[PDB]
Order: structure tokens, then C-alpha cells, then sequence
DNA sequence: TTTTTTTT
């Protein structure tokens, strides 16, 4: 028979059970295991999930099979195999991959489909199991956990460039030239003492020809343990997980990803010259599967239905920060920034990103920081930090080993960034931020390190007026006291004020008190909301409109006529673009421009802003 | 030995592709066996390397040979070289020998060129190891050419048996067993340097291009290796494509001269490092001689815009097509790009002909886009932000690599070309002084770090600053409206100060222009000339050497007197007259006139007068 | 030397 050493896990019985789990495994098994009998759909449930996946996989011709734990736990034959994998992954996964390969071969031959059986025989079919176990704190790991799949969550601190992973050794005789290939067993080579040709059998003439030898691809990624898992006692740990094969270079830095992989430990040479190994063992993990943090026709239908709703604008605005009371205009602005404008990358004149930049300067206690926390949570690529705890070097780029470290902005490139207490943040680091946001790119100029980097990301700044409470006596510009260039760089500026409105105070107190009532206290499903925003960004592409352009011209002429920098024009342009995107419009409209101007005036409180003196009438503010 | 019948079949097909290719476009499809003709030229010049188009071998024999070689280039290379030697014997037996004392075997370098595609640095994969590929990128670092020991020779220090033709691995290799069967010397192999043949070698480093994988990533870098004629074939800091094979570099220290493979090394492990061995290198990034370099149609077009007399205005219009307005500023670009006649007086004092422009505009004036166009459209052009920049990285840096050495800074990176300086206002005052002395000297000397080296550092500087407080106070003076050392002010040729205007008509025009720039994107712009056409004309003008004229001497002296009176000298000095002469030279170059014209001096005088404001 | 938080 075929059994796994030290486990009493019969490889033959394992193969038979996993085969029956491959064909004759209805998704009904999974759903019933998950109960949800009110959500069972015959087609999906009665479908042999894995057989359909294998058919679509042959159609795609890929050799990788993502696999959840629940499917194994649903099939009685493979329910035991689930625990077998949990205990002794490597062997189980190897047997399982072989079984998948054989099942594909059977499917092509059984279905007599015109397919290259050699290709499938050549296709190294693999299984990428996921959900193997409940996500456990990495710090919680202990030695006995070694040799087991450990579902893990974390943030990608950094990743190494791919490394040649020696695969099969190739030798050659130095007297008769006869060659032989030694496969790397257990990461070691057993060189032939004498020539494989007994005719020659020359001792030590067999030499390893590095170039002729076979190598694989390996990469390693540092993954930070999430703050949820770690305790207050100490800083989060990180593990340099070793990735291999296609999984290599399958994630950038700052990627909130959940990964399942076997827990691995190895010796380490105490003295490189000698074979003496330190008693303690280096520990790593081999990710068999990676989870990052397709819009189904049903999902698209829901998206378009919500788009049909007129409240879409205000509905999303409230949905992004459901707990926040009021502040609908600020919510709408940040919602637009989440949507972002259109990135018309002109072949000439450079690229023109449709980015949106919103600063929040106003009297404190206004939840601005809480709003920043929300924004960071929402954006899939979020970067939260505070100026005081932030450094310009660490913000954008940090020299290292000679090598460079990505800064906070770099970790936001293609995402949203949050800089709390932006006013407190140093003026020098402010100047650093100026050009990078202006060009959406980091320019580096240092001894031996001189280059530029992509920094296309939105920033959500939170500031406080020079006077702790915004002083209407001081002009708005004086109240903020920020560089006029920097001021222009930002697209929107909400001047939140704590006007003493007994009615509004009553209502906000009601909100907060009600929250207090429920120990654990409409709005879109944040997941569905994110899907909406994504689909809009990727598929929808707003384009300027004739009426829109005419109105923009007239509006900016008025602005400059009343200062209206050209960046103001680009700001309203990108804002109308993001509005159309919010409306799932690939074409801009006059109404988008009108909304852009309206919100521009709102955030600056232009309605209450004094026509002269640069001040704002607090009585006019919120009337 | 191992038959490698496939290897010898590839050898035969390769010699037949080298001799019987029978393809030539000259005289239409008339076949010349362009590889046989290349062998004939080889005999004419008696080189070593053979240039081979990949596409030629692809059309050859259905490209099955191309496929086989492209995968197993490493395995097939000895067979290909042996077949090349066979072909040489067939047609150029003289070249078969190096060609007085005995002439040794001549090594032929089969440098394939014109590959089907170029794979990016990140596209590199272990699967491609040993396969012939081509890689693009800029040369961040290079090495001094050094003599790699291709074929080794050793005299047996116990019997005097001399060994030769010993190929060396990554680590210095030595004979193991004496060829003399009578002798049994396994060491003591005094390397016969004379017998051994060393090939030239050079390490070169490159980095990922901006538009390669800019998405949230640091530009990956590769260590390519130049060998044979390829050594030094390319200049540093230039985007170029390198065709060759992917070479895995084992760590020689482990070889003995995560863990690594062992049990061979023997007990020792081995860790590798991927790299690339370039076979052929191609870059992708006099007046009459320049014309010769041009194509016939190119020369005709040159003559065409030469004939145009509005050409000056149309060129100024072409400058920064995206940028609207600020036409005098675009004129400043054009003039600085044209440069001026640099001359060293009879006494030897060097007189700079280059022009260093400065711009002082409020934020949103598009000065950023201004510099972006400048550098993008300018060769030997370096762009940097003054806020974030290091002096050494800008001028030159000292680093230790086996051992103190030097690294070029921006000035070096763009010496003899444009030097864009963005966010100059934010630039460090001490670094500003470093530039001041460097640019004024048109020379950079690394006196520190023990070494006292010096480099030409000749170039033109496009300074870009913003007025103090983010706005230029017209009541104040330029000197004071912006933070900058007055002596450096003295040696900035120009000062384009950009102010804001509430002209409603101009506001409407610019708003419409921008909105069209977004609506129609690229279609919105329409310069009179193509950037390549513009560069060709510009270089042609560079070829010209303006000469001052009697009327021009006069007009100049009166105009300088008038300027001195106008300041009546905080901004008027002899430096201003020098800049006047340089501007006259630049205008004449734009006019493509070897002589100066009082009209040119009038234009320059108006330019400087406007700069004075 | 160069870059670099951090304290002095
Ligand atoms: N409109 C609001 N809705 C809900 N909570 C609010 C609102 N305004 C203020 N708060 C609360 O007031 C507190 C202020 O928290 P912060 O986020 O620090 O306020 P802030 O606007 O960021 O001003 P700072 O941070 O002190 S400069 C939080 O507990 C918020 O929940
Ligand atoms: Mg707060
Ligand atoms: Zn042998
Ligand atoms: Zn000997």
C-alpha cells in the first residue's frame, strides 16, 4: 500500500476519498455544511462544484486550483483528509495535486475532448488550499505548530526580488563529457561519486555545470502581524514568508492579505565554514495560497439599480460614514475623492491624473480624526499617519540597503492617504509633500540615489486653524495659515466650525446617546459600496461634455474675475469627472460641474464667507 | 565524447545560415548571402565578433534553429562557435587564424542582434536562464574594462608540462591532473599568462525605466555584463537594449575559488545570483558631417524650414506646445537650448557660451510643466527639485567600492546639456553655493574625501523658483522678492518673473485652452514643427558659429550704455554685457547666421530689458 | 562621505 510515514494516513485511501471529492462533490455539500438552507440554489448547489471548476480550468488551461477548507469538511470522504492536511500538509498537498492531475487526464479522456493529454501531463497541476484554519495571531505560534498549515493575516512590509531557487542539478564528466542531472532532493545534491557511464566511471570527474543546471524562482516577503492580533504589550512582529512559483511577485508593499501556508523551520549554520548548526532554528512559512484583503451579473445589476436610485449621491455620502452625524457635504467630498477623477494619460504634455485632494482644517473635537480613520478603513490601499509621528524621509522615501525604502505616500500610490494633524506636520515635510502631490510622483536626488517614483495617490489632510478654534476675526486664510502654494495644491477645504446651534447640538447629542444605549450599535453594505466604487473606477470613464466645458470656462472666468488658480479649474474639472463616475457616467454633464462649484463654495463656506476682509460670518455659517 | 547530435546539427544549420543564407535587399531580392558578405568584410577589417540578426536566422529554416538557439543558447554556443570557425576555414581561412611569430586561434564572438522582443527587468524569470533575450533600460553604473581570462594556460611547476586552452568557470580555475601521464602534479600550476588568452570584460548596472512598472514599486535593477567589442560600447546613464543570455552567478566564496545546495562544494552550500551576459548592445534612449548623418528627406526638410523666415517665430511657438502664453519665456527656452559660442580668450580665460535661465513664478504658473517639457525634449537634461536634493547627488558624490571612488551628480549627469532645477527656492543655501562655484567655474572638483578629482561640469541651468511668500511683491525688488545669494543672481543669464493678471479675456482664453487640453487631449496641441524636426533644426543651428559684426559691435556698445543708464547697477554689470553677447549668439544660431546682426542685438536687448521689468 | 533619528 501507500501510507504517509508517521501518520497512518493511507495515500491510496486519501487519493480515493479526494477523487470522490473532486467528482461527485456537489456544491450542495458545501452549502449544507454552511447550512444557509434558505440560500441554496439548485444549479450551484446541485452542480459538482469541483467538476465545473476543472472543466473551466481546462478551458483556461491553468494548473492551479484554489480550495477552501469548507469543501473538504463537507465531503465525508475528504472530511478526514481535511484534518490529515492540517496535520501533515506537504504530503497531503502532493498527493492531492497528483490526484487533480489524474482527474483532469480522466476528464479529457473520458469526455473524449480534443485536448493535448501531453499538456495536462505536462501541466504541473497544483491545489491552493485556503481557509485551512481559523486565523491565529502569528506571535501565538509555537514550535509544535511546525509542519502544519497556518492561516495568517497581515500587511506586506516588503518583498525581495525573485531569487534563483535551485531546482535540478546538472553534472558533466570531465574526461568523457558524459552528463547527468541530479534532482535537488531536500534542498541538497548527492553528486555521483563516479561517472554514470560505467565505461568511464571516472571518480570526481562529474562536475556541476551551474548554467546547464535547472533553477526555480523564489521570493520572500516580510508580512506584518495585524494590530488586531497583537497585544498592547509589544510592537507587531513580521515574518519573511518564502513565496514560490507564480505566487512570486504576486503582491506589492502595503498589501493587507490573508495567506495560508505550511509552518516551516530550518537550522542555521553557527559557523559558515563548519557544518555546526545553532541549536535554535530559523522559521519561515511557505504560502500555498494567498488571499487579497469578479463583479457578478447580479452584482452589476445591484450596482446599476442603486445607480438608478436618485439618492445615490447622498445615500453613498451617508453610507461611507454611517455613524457620523451630519457633515453630508464633507462626506460627499470624500466620497468623490474615493471615486477619483479620470486619468487621461496624454501621450504628450505628461499624464493628467484625475486625483482629488481634500484637507480638513477647522476647530477640533469635530470628528475630523474619526473621519480620517473611516477613510483609511474604507480605501483598500490606505495609509494612516500623523505629522508629529511622521518624517519626510519616511513619508516618501528612505535610504537603506544601497537601497530605498518606500514611504507612506509610496504605500498609497494608487490609493488614498491619510495625514492626521497635518497642520502640526513640519513645514519642511510640507514642502516635501508639495511637489510629490503636485506631480503625483516622488523625485529622488541623492548621492548615488537619483531617480523618480510613481506617487499617484489621494491625500486626506486634517489640520486645525492657527487659532485652536477658528477665529472669524482672523481671515479664513489667516485662520488656516498654510502656504498659499500648498493651499492651492489641495482641491477641497472644508472649514468645519462648532457653531453653537441648540437644535443641532440636541440632535447630535441624541445621536451619540442612542449609540451609547446599544452596547454594540439607510446605508449601503460597505462591501457592496466598495464594489460599486471599484466597478465605477475601472469600467466607467467620465469624459468632458460640450455644455460641461462651456460652463467650466464661464465658472472659472467668474472665479478669477472675483484667487482662482488654474489648479482651481483642474480641480472643478476632476471633481465633475468624479461626480459623473459616481453617477456611473462615461460622459460628463453640466450638472456635474454645477455640483462641483456648489461643493467648492460649500467647503470654503463661500455662502457665509465675507466678500471682503477674507473672513467668514459665523452667524451666516450654518445660518 | 557526448554526441550531442542535436548540437552538431545546430552547428551545421548555423554554418549553412552563415554561408548559404542567400538573402540581400541590395539589388532588390538579389541574394548576396549577407553573412558571407559579412565574412568578407570581416576579412577586410579582421575583427572578432559577428553581428547576426535574430530575424534573419528566424526566416532561416523556418526559425526552428532560432527557437532552439534562443532556448539553449548556452548549450549551443560552443557548437555555434565551432561551426563559425568551420565557415571561416571554408571562406576566410586567413581569419581562421588571428593573423612575425605564430598567430594563435582567433576567437569569434557571435553577437546576435535585432531580437523579436525585449523583456523588462521584472519580466526576467529563472525559466529564461541561458536563453537568448534582450533587455532595455538605462545604465545606472558601469565598470572599467578588465581582461577576463577566457582561455587559460599553466606550466606544470613539477615537470614543466604546459597546459593551454583551459576555459575558466566563474571562479579562477586550474588544471586538475597533469596532461603528461608520466607526471602526477595536481597543483603548482603556474599560470602561463602569455599562452593564456584574456578577453575584455565590463560589469554594467541598469535600472527599470519610469514607464515600465511604475505602479507602486521601486525601479528594479540588473547587472548586465559587457564582453568582447561590447565592452565600453555604450555610455553610462542612457537607455539601451542589451541582447544576450540570462546568466546565473554562483557565489565564488561558496565555490571555494536561505541555504544553498550541497553534498556535491562538498559539504559547503552554494547561493546563486541571476545576471545577464550581453552579446550585442544597442542604444534606444560638423555641420556637413551632421548633414551627412541626416537622410536625404531629412536634409530636404532641414532646407525647408531654413528657407522659412518666420521660422524663428514658429519655433518659439513650438516650444512647450502644451504651455499657453509666456511666449518670451518659450523664447528663453529656445535661446538657452541653442546656447552661445563658448570661447577661451588669448590670455586663456574661459568665456562661457552657455545660458543659465532662472524663472520666478507664483504657484500654478505651470513652471513644473515648463521644466517637464524642457527636460523631456532636451538631451543631456536633468530635472530635480531643489526642496529634496543633495549637493553630492546634484554635482558629484564620493563612495567606496573595491575602495574610495566617485559618483556623478546631476551636473555630471547632464554636463554639456540642460540642467533643470525645480523648486530652486527651496534649495539649500550651502548647496546653492556649491552649484554657484561649480557653475561659475564650469567645473566641479572633488577635493574632499582625500581625492582631489575634477570634472568638466560645463552645462546650462534652467533655474525654477517661486517668489518669497508664494507671490512676487512688485513693490519689492527681484533681489529680495526671493531668497537667493546675490552673486549667483549675477551669473543667472535670465530671470523670467511670472505674475498673475485678472484680464478677463485672457482668463477666458486660458480656461478654454485648458478645458480643450482635457477634452481633445493630444489633439488640442498643434505646434508648427515636430519635436524630432525641432531637435534636428536645433542641432543644425548648434553647428553654426555666430560671428560678431561691426554694426553689431556698435549697436552692442550703445545698448549696454543705455542699459547702464536705465539701471542708473544692482542688476546691470559686465556680466549683463556678457549675457547680451551670448544672447546675440543664440539669436544668430536661431537665424542660422554665422554672423551677428544689430537686429539680433535689438532682440536680445529687448529680452534683457523685459527681464529687468 | 552620505544619509539619518535622535539628543545635546
Ligand atoms: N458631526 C459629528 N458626528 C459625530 N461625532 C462627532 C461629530 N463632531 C464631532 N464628533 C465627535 O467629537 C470627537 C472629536 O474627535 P476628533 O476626530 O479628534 O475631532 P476632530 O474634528 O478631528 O478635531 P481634532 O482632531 O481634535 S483637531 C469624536 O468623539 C467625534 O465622534
Ligand atoms: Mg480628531
Ligand atoms: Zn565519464
Ligand atoms: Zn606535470
Amino acid at each position: 500500500l501507500r501510507i504517509i510515514w508517521g501518520t497512518n494516513v493511507s495515500i491510496q485511501e486519501c487519493t480515493t476519498n479526494f477523487r470522490n471529492f473532486l467528482m461527485s462533490f456537489k456544491y450542495k455539500f458545501r452549502k449544507i455544511l454552511d447550512e444557509r438552507e434558505e440560500f441554496i440554489n439548485n444549479t450551484t448547489d446541485e452542480e459538482l462544484y469541483y467538476i465545473k471548476q476543472l472543466n473551466e480550468m481546462r478551458e483556461l488551461g491553468t494548473s492551479n486550483l484554489n480550495l477552501d477548507a469548507r469543501n473538504l469538511l463537507a465531503y465525508k470522504q475528504t472530511e478526514d483528509l481535511y484534518h490529515q492536511l492540517l496535520n501533515y500538509p506537504q504530503e497531503v498537498i502532493s498527493i492531492m495535486d497528483q490526484t487533480i492531475k489524474d482527474c483532469m487526464v480522466s476528464l479529457i479522456v473520458d469526455n473524449n475532448l480534443d485536448y493535448d493529454l501531453d499538456e495536462i501531463e505536462t501541466k504541473f497541476y497544483k491545489v491552493r488550499p485556503y481557509n485551512v484554519g481559523s486565523c491565529k495571531g502569528m506571535r501565538e505560534l509555537n514550535p509544535n505548530d511546525i509542519d502544519k498549515l497556518i492561516n495568517l493575516k497581515g500587511l506586506v512590509l516588503r518583498s525581495t526580488p525573485v531569487i534563483p531557487d535551485m531546482k535540478v542539478a546538472f553534472f558533466k564528466c570531465n574526461v568523457c563529457d558524459h552528463t547527468m542531472a541530479v534532482e535537488i532532493d531536500r534542498g541538497v545534491i548527492q553528486e555521483p561519486a563516479r561517472c554514470e557511464r560505467i565505461d568511464c566511471n571516472e571518480p570526481n570527474s562529474m562536475s556541476l555545470i551551474h548554467n546547464r543546471c535547472s533553477f526555480a524562482d523564489k521570493q520572500v516577503i516580510k508580512l506584518q502581524e495585524t494590530p488586531d492580533f497583537v497585544p498592547d504589550g509589544q510592537t507587531p512582529h513580521s515574518i519573511s514568508l518564502c513565496v514560490y512559483d507564480e505566487l512570486v511577485d504576486s503582491c506589492r508593499a502595503g498589501d493587507r492579505i490573508e495567506v495560508t501556508g505550511t509552518f516551516r523551520s530550518i537550522p542555521i549554520r553557527a559557523n559558515s565554514r563548519q557544518r555546526v548548526l545553532k541549536s535554535l532554528y530559523k522559521t519561515y512559512v511557505d504560502v500555498v495560497h494567498v488571499k487579497k484583503v469578479q463583479i457578478t451579473d447580479q452584482d452589476l445589476a445591484k450596482i446599476r439599480e442603486v445607480a438608478a436610485r436618485e439618492d445615490l449621491y447622498s445615500l453613498l455620502a451617508r453610507s461611507i460614514a454611517p455613524s457620523i452625524y451630519e457633515l453630508e457635504d464633507v462626506k460627499k467630498g470624500i466620497l468623490l475623492q474615493l471615486f477619483g477623477g479620470t486619468n487621461k494619460t496624454f501621450t504628450k504634455g505628461g499624464r493628467y491624473r484625475g486625483d482629488i485632494n481634500i484637507l480638513l482644517c477647522g476647530d477640533p473635537s469635530t470628528s475630523k480624526s474619526q473621519i480620517l480613520q473611516y477613510v483609511h478603513k474604507i480605501t483598500p490601499r490606505g495609509v494612516y499617519t500623523s505629522g508629529k509621528g511622521s518624517s519626510a524621509v519616511g513619508l516618501t522615501a528612505y535610504i537603506t540597503r544601497l537601497v530605498l525604502e518606500s514611504g507612506a505616500l509610496v504605500l498609497s500610490d494608487g490609493g488614498v492617504c491619510c495625514i492626521d494633524e497635518f497642520d502640526k506636520m513640519s513645514d519642511s515635510t510640507r514642502s516635501v509633500l508639495h511637489e510629490v502631490m503636485e506631480q503625483q510622483t516622488i523625485s529622488i536626488a541623492k548621492a548615488g540615489i537619483i531617480t523618480t517614483l510613481n506617487a499617484r495617490s489621494s491625500i486626506l489632510a486634517s489640520a486645525n486653524p492657527i487659532g485652536s478654534r477658528y477665529n472669524p476675526n482672523l481671515p479664513v486664510t489667516e485662520n488656516i495659515d498654510l502656504p498659499p502654494p500648498l493651499l492651492s495644491r489641495f482641491d477641497l477645504v472644508y472649514l468645519v466650525l462648532d457653531k453653537v446651534d441648540e437644535k443641532n447640538d440636541r440632535e447630535l447629542a441624541k445621536h451619540l446617546t442612542n449609540l451609547y444605549l446599544e452596547d454594540k450599535p439607510d446605508v449601503l453594505p460597505v462591501e457592496f459600496l466598495t464594489m460599486y466604487i471599484s466597478y465605477a473606477k475601472e469600467h466607467i470613464h467620465p469624459i468632458i461634455t460640450e455644455a460641461a466645458k462651456t460652463e467650466l470656462v464661464r465658472a472659472y472666468v467668474g472665479m478669477r474675475k472675483m484667487t482662482a488658480t488654474t489648479r482651481q479649474l483642474e480641480s472643478m474639472i476632476r471633481l465633475a469627472e468624479a461626480h459623473a463616475k459616481m453617477k456611473l457616467k462615461n460622459v460628463v454633464e453640466l450638472e456635474d460641474v454645477q455640483e462641483a462649484v456648489r461643493l467648492i463654495r460649500s467647503a470654503i463656506k463661500d455662502y457665509a464667507t465675507d466678500p471682503k476682509t477674507g473672513k467668514i460670518d459665523m452667524n451666516l455659517v450654518q445660518t | 565524447k557526448v554526441d550531442d547530435v542535436t548540437g552538431e546539427k545546430v552547428r551545421e544549420a548555423f554554418e549553412q545560415f552563415l554561408e548559404d543564407f542567400s538573402v540581400q535587399s541590395t539589388d532588390t531580392g538579389e541574394v548576396e548571402k549577407v553573412y558571407r558578405a559579412q565574412i568578407e568584410f570581416m576579412k577586410i577589417y579582421d575583427l572578432n565578433t559577428i553581428y547576426i540578426d535574430y530575424q534573419h536566422l528566424s526566416m532561416r529554416e523556418n526559425g526552428a534553429l532560432a527557437m532552439a538557439i534562443s532556448e539553449q543558447y548556452y548549450r549551443f554556443l560552443p557548437f555555434l562557435q565551432k561551426g563559425l570557425r568551420r565557415v571561416v576555414r571554408k571562406y576566410a581561412p586567413e581569419l581562421l587564424n588571428t593573423s612575425s611569430p605564430e598567430q594563435t586561434e582567433r576567437v569569434f564572438q557571435i553577437s546576435f542582434f535585432n531580437l523579436p522582443t525585449v523583456h523588462r527587468i521584472r519580466d526576467i524569470r529563472s525559466e529564461k536562464i541561458g536563453s537568448l533575450l534582450s533587455i532595455s533600460g538605462t545604465v545606472t553604473r558601469t565598470s572599467e574594462v578588465r581582461p577576463e581570462l577566457y582561455k587559460a594556460s599553466f606550466t606544470c611547476d613539477m615537470c614543466r608540462a604546459i597546459v593551454d586552452n583551459v576555459e575558466q568557470s566563474f571562479k579562477y580555475t586550474e588544471p586538475t591532473f597533469c596532461p603528461n601521464p608520466s607526471c602526477e602534479n595536481r597543483a603548482f600550476w603556474t599560470l602561463n599568462v602569455t599562452r593564456s588568452r584574456f578577453l575584455d570584460w565590463q560589469k554594467v548596472r541598469i535600472q527599470e525605466n519610469a514607464n515600465e512598472i511604475p505602479t507602486g514599486s521601486m525601479p528594479r535593477t540588473l547587472d548586465v555584463i559587457l564582453r568582447g567589442d561590447s565592452v565600453e560600447r555604450a555610455k553610462p546613464g542612457d537607455r539601451c537594449k542589451f541582447t544576450g543570455v540570462e546568466i546565473v552567478v554562483p557565489d565564488v566564496t561558496q565555490l571555494g575559488l536561505n541555504s544553498g545546495v550541497t553534498g556535491l562544494l562538498g559539504v559547503r552550500d552554494l547561493t546563486y545570483k541571476i545576471s545577464f551576459l550581453a552579446c550585442h548592445v544597442i542604444s534606444i534612449g560638423d555641420q556637413e558631417v551632421f548633414l551627412n548623418s541626416l537622410s536625404s528627406d531629412e536634409i530636404n526638410e532641414l532646407k525647408e524650414m531654413v528657407k522659412d523666415e518666420h521660422i524663428y517665430d514658429k519655433l518659439v511657438r513650438s516650444i512647450a506646445p502644451a504651455v499657453f502664453g509666456h511666449e518670451a519665456v518659450k523664447k528663453g527656452i529656445l535661446l538657452q537650448m541653442l546656447g552661445g559660442v563658448h570661447k577661451s580668450t588669448v590670455e586663456g580665460i574661459k568665456l562661457r557660451g552657455d545660458i543659465n535661465i532662472c524663472v520666478v513664478g507664483d504657484p500654478s504658473t505651470s513652471k513644473s510643466q515648463f521644466l517637464k517639457y524642457v527636460v523631456g525634449f532636451a538631451p543631456r537634461s536633468v530635472y530635480t527639485s531643489g526642496k529634496a536634493s543633495s549637493a553630492a547627488g546634484l554635482t558629484a558624490a564620493v563612495v567606496r567600492d573595491e575602495d574610495y571612488t566617485i559618483e556623478a551628480g546631476a551636473l555630471m549627469l547632464a554636463d554639456n546639456g540642460i540642467c533643470c532645477i525645480d523648486e530652486f527656492d527651496k534649495m539649500d543655501i550651502s548647496d546653492q553655493v556649491a552649484i554657484h562655484e561649480a557653475m561659475e567655474q564650469q567645473t566641479i572638483s572633488i577635493a574632499k574625501a582625500g581625492i582631489h578629482a575634477t570634472l568638466n561640469a560645463r552645462t546650462s541651468i534652467l533655474a525654477a523658483a517661486n517668489p518669497v511668500g508664494g507671490r512676487y511683491n512688485r513693490k519689492l525688488s527681484l533681489r529680495g522678492n526671493l531668497n537667493m545669494t546675490a552673486p549667483i543672481m549675477s551669473r543667472f543669464d535670465l530671470f523670467f518673473v511670472i505674475l498673475d493678471d485678472c484680464n478677463e479675456k485672457i482668463d477666458t482664453e486660458l480656461a478654454s485652452h485648458i478645458v480643450d487640453l482635457h477634452m481633445k487631449r493630444d489633439e488640442a496641441i498643434e505646434p508648427p514643427f515636430s519635436a524630432e524636426q525641432l531637435r534636428r533644426y536645433i542641432k543644425y543651428a548648434r553647428t553654426f558659429k555666430p560671428i560678431l559684426t561691426k554694426e553689431a559691435r556698435s549697436y552692442l556698445v550703445e545698448k549696454y550704455k543705455e542699459l547702464r543708464k536705465d539701471d542708473a547697477s544692482y542688476r546691470i554689470t559686465v556680466r549683463q554685457l556678457e549675457s547680451m553677447i551670448r544672447l546675440s549668439e543664440a539669436i544668430a544660431r536661431a537665424n542660422c547666421v554665422d554672423e551677428i546682426t544689430p537686429s539680433f542685438i535689438a532682440e536680445a536687448y529687448d529680452l534683457l530689458r523685459q527681464s529687468i521689468i
